[PDB]
């Protein structure tokens, strides 16, 4: 079994508030009839993009904005020495389908992930468009042939190759449509959680009463799920090699195993590592969330029975639907699938396509 | 002496007065005068109601609003100089007479029971109440929410402290008497029940 | 036969203890359980049940905080006071979709949501208006709330 | 492994009068499915800011307030010999930012942490108004190009550099935006605190394992300092200095208790347990106590042991590279790792001062 | 003297797919009161004067059938709703008996379902005035127009 690589993470968090809504309440979700603390998949993804590990191992993160007036200046500064400024000006308008007229504020339809590499490439092509000069329609008709050539440039912005982007206007609607390649779930707790309330005050040093405020917080064992479609990832990177894709996969495993959103970490600091990380290859994606459909109950904490329940349900599903794919598990607690003592050995195990 | 666990429906569990009047109907005798029972609230929220640990001199009989879960006949056999665990929700107070010159029914000056708000005074109150019966080896004074209540025509307060710790028995009959009769005020409001256990 | 603004004033002057007891409540029905509520609301409407529900609502809203709901008298030029919708709109912290969900809520739930909004908004309004809308709290009042909010944002 | 310094503290003391609700009960939190006594981060932080050790080893604490009316009197009092009062009014009113009309009642969005130093600095800079005068917007434009100079002034107000501040209705919204550099967790007990005793069953065992301590409690405190962010927040400043301040933080977190009352074992040693660890990424050992630490002899020893084992598993399992040093002194129990053992807390502090040399 | 302009219709034509989607998804005019896009749409004309509110609810409710369900055709006098529904040929007169016998909200519902099924061409201001009053004589006149036109085109 291959093509789909499944990443399962069990990670316990000390009292915190890693995700809020518009009313400063802790994000939740009802599973198995009982309340679970929830961390948004979007939150995890951004926590990955803007992480230092991403910068060190993957590189440039795409910048998302609607402010094309600012983007004009940015592109003019980063690509000014390479291209003519009128060319940049025309290119941005071609990609977006908006203004070019030195306006104070040029806003687009929605937040679109921009990568400087792709824009540089399209500038390099519109340089050839200056020759005849072929009309914009003719140029777009010309670029319709090599989509993969545009996808090759996307290696300067992998986050798009992982989460995809949606284009509504401009010439991006026919060229910038990217699907896949990483399906990530919302992190939910394996157990029922009743959120605690922190009643804080703000001490006025120049006065002896006071009004109180509330902040919702809770600890919990979260289950993170991710899935990578290797073929789609290769397509998003312009037919890149498989071996190159599995490395990105390993980086995703590591990040999903270590990265935690910075929400309220200055005041709660839930900098905890994952207690379990399992990776398995499959022809069809599979989440082990139903292992915790029946909310786990604390024997000696929630972590241990979460591990146990996870393993049990994995056994049931495995025996039930066949599932003869490469699987490896890394746990901190040595207790009752191939076992990996460290995380680095697990990543190396993934790099070699699950074999040995 | 009978020890039981009882649950009271929410619709009959808003005030401590309601808990008292509701627990009362498990022993039909009038006027006994009673209470010949003590109780300790461990869980306050429904469903099914509020959970209660009830020590009494009779066997409870479940009602519509009051549901017995378990009942026990028990004989306290205490030995001397043996370390034990204890829990006691109590009402540590000081009877003083009112800074406000309010008048009671007799036309004299009214008295007021006030909470001891310092740990040392609370613990002193505890070991004082126990006396020669036992010596407090170790104590944790848990600060509780102030309880309010209604009826008959009066609205009042009961500030409680929950002592949990280790003690040593010096005199057994005295301690048995303390357990049976209760310790401190607000015995009808869920105070005075001394629970013991072996370590 | 109408509830005065005095209640608000009373709520302002009440001690921190009872205010603490009232503030920490999840539902308006749970407000019945505590005595300080009865002591507060005794002059106005008990035992005439016609006001009871309304009172339960009003105090519950007031239970948001001692100075959450800021009262502002109607200007002689204003003709009508600032309404709850206009208040929540002027605050700028509230998103309209939660008021949508507020109009879609049923019984206790709506009050739960409403209080939660007030604490986040710190609104200024004419208290008798809010009291009047809370007394009935029909569908038309809800829809009117939404009218005020949306219209205030679109017009200003 | 560097730039992040991790502070792990096991400190035993009273679980009763530390930090309360508005309803007269001790703050708690649920962890590992069991309820634990809690001390909020802000409680620990303020306990540090207003500590004596802070006043002697770090400097003057920031003055957090909302009353600008009460503030002007203090500012004019302390630094009136240096500047003009009307000028102080101008820079204040700009900085907060509401007009100071001697109205004796000015409240502005706060609580905000004010240090006298930076205010005096703005008094120095507003002198440029005695030049032309230059438009306040222009002065803002000039000051925004160099915020680090302002950050230099926070050496007299370190607590802001550690905890940070935010502005909303002042010009300082662009100048005083400070984040980091210390992330501090809420202090939670390593053990269940309420007696897990089924009394109803217990009455049967009356005729006839580990002993439980009630007046004492082993709290786990975690802290994390971003050295680079601290350097930036204090104005371009030597690493060595940031580590010095870091050592002071280690000591305070190791010893201080809200209400300033001492530890239950305070008479013998300076601290119950302190481990410091340099890393590229912050790491908390809270999950060492996810499984409730049951009483063996006391609560301290098994808490230390559990911490040790979990540190072993995490260290070997993920990455065992970073510099680490431990002060335990507990009875004969080893951390099978590459950590330096320190006989005294002062040796540990000194070890931190030298960047783990 | 305050009249609702034909501009409303134009506005309805020019309104985005999102808000129009929010509006079309409605069972009754009170639920039309429930949604905000409606208030944003109807304010200029306007909604804040209770004399106009009912009429606006009816008009907007009818328009909510679709963006191009009601087709406006300029005129002596323009084609009436009865004449329109009759000319469509898809409507059975019994359902109009129902329409004339219906009460309150129900009739409007029945009316909307007809429009979607008819795709009628008519002079919008006429329908606007009839919806403004919608008395017994408007109903009666509607049925009269329908029956007479159908009888005249058979």
């Amino acid at each position: 079994m291959s093509n789909f690589i499944n990443i399962h993470v069990l990670i316990s968090h000390s009292p915190s508030c890693l995700n809020r809504d518009d009313m400063n309440m802790q994000k939740d979700a009802i599973f198995g009839g009982k309340r679970r603390v929830r961390i948004s998949s979007q939150s995890l993804k951004r926590a990955m993009r803007k992480s230092g590990y991403y910068a060190q191992n993957i590189g440039e993160s795409s910048l998302r904005t609607i402010h094309l007036a600012q983007l004009r200046d940015v592109l003019r500064q980063k690509l000014g020495e390479r291209f003519d400024q009128k060319i940049i000006d025309k290119t941005l308008a071609l990609l977006s389908g908006k203004s070019v007229d030195e306006a104070e504020k040029i806003s687009a339809d929605a937040v679109t992930p921009w990568v400087v590499g792709e824009i540089a490439w399209f500038c390099e092509q519109v340089a050839k468009a200056e020759a005849d000069n072929l009309d914009d329609k003719k140029l777009l008709k010309v670029l319709k042939e090599d989509i993969a050539a545009i996808r090759v440039n996307l290696q300067q912005g992998v986050d798009i190759a992982l989460s995809g982007r949606m284009a509504t206007s401009g010439m991006m609607t026919e060229l910038g449509k990217v699907d896949g390649a990483m399906s990530i779930a919302h992190a939910i707790t394996t157990h029922q959680v009743d959120s605690d309330i922190d009643w804080f005050t703000a001490v006025d040093d120049l006065q002896e009463s006071a009004h109180l405020g509330t902040q919702e917080f809770s600890s919990g064992v979260f289950y993170r799920y991710a899935n990578i479609n290797l073929a789609q990832l290769q397509e998003n990177l312009g037919g890149a090699s498989r071996e190159q894709a599995l490395e990105i996969a390993t980086h995703v495993v590591h990040m999903l195993a270590t990265e935690v959103p910075g929400a309220k970490q200055r005041t709660y600091a839930a900098f905890n590592p994952a207690d379990m990380v399992m990776v398995n290859f499959s022809d069809m994606p599979l989440s082990m969330a139903n292992a915790f459909e029946k909310a786990v109950k604390a024997k000696d904490g929630f972590l241990q029975p979460s591990i146990q329940a996870f393993n049990q349900y994995w056994d049931r599903v495995a025996n039930g639907y066949g599932l003869n794919g490469a699987a490896a598990q890394f746990s901190l607690s040595d207790v009752d699938v191939k076992q990996m003592p460290t995380l680095e050995q697990l990543k190396s195990w993934v790099r070699n396509n699950g074999e040995a | 002496m009978y020890l039981s666990k009882v649950i009271i429906a929410r619709a009959w569990s808003r005030d401590l007065y309601q808990l008292h009047q509701g627990l009362w109907h498990l022993f039909p005798n009038r006027p006994d005068a009673a209470r010949d029972f003590l109780f300790h609230v461990e869980k306050r929220n429904t469903p099914e109601g509020c959970h209660v640990l009830l020590q009494s001199a009779q066997m409870p009989v479940s009602t519509a609003v009051a549901t017995v879960i378990k009942t026990k006949q028990v004989e306290f056999q205490l030995q001397v100089g043996v370390p034990l665990y204890f829990r006691l929700r109590a009402n540590p107070i000081k009877t003083i007479l009112d800074n406000q010159k309010r008048l009671d029914s007799k036309g004299n000056i009214k008295r007021c029971r006030v909470p001891l708000i310092k740990e040392a005074e609370q613990i002193a109150w505890l070991q004082r109440k126990l006396g020669n019966a036992a010596r407090v080896e170790d104590v944790h004074p848990i600060s509780e929410r102030p309880q309010y209540f209604s009826g008959d025509g009066k609205s009042g307060k009961i500030q409680t402290v929950c002592f949990e710790g280790v003690l040593t028995i010096n005199d057994a009959p005295a301690l048995i008497d303390l357990v049976q009769q209760g310790i401190g005020p607000a015995k009808s409001m869920g105070c005075g029940l001394l629970s013991l256990a072996p370590l | 036969e109408i509830d005065a603004m005095a209640l608000y004033r009373a709520w302002q002057q009440l001690d921190n203890g009872s205010c603490a007891q009232i503030r920490r409540v999840s539902e308006p029905d749970e407000l019945r359980d505590i005595p300080a509520f009865y002591r507060l609301v005794q002059p106005f409407g008990w035992e005439n049940p016609r006001h009871q529900q309304a009172l339960l609502r009003m105090v519950f809203c007031l239970s948001a905080g001692k100075n959450v709901i800021r009262h502002q008298d109607k200007k002689s030029e204003q003709t009508t006071g600032i309404s709850l919708g206009r208040a929540l709109a002027n605050s700028g912290r509230i998103n309209e979709r939660r008021i949508f969900q507020l109009i879609r809520a049923d019984r206790t739930a709506d009050m739960v949501q409403l209080r939660r909004l007030l604490t986040h908004a710190e609104p200024v309004l004419d208290w008798p208006l809010m009291a009047r809308m809370l007394t009935w709290w029909g569908k038309r009042e809800r829809q009117q709330l939404l009218e005020d909010f949306v219209l205030t944002t679109n017009k200003n």
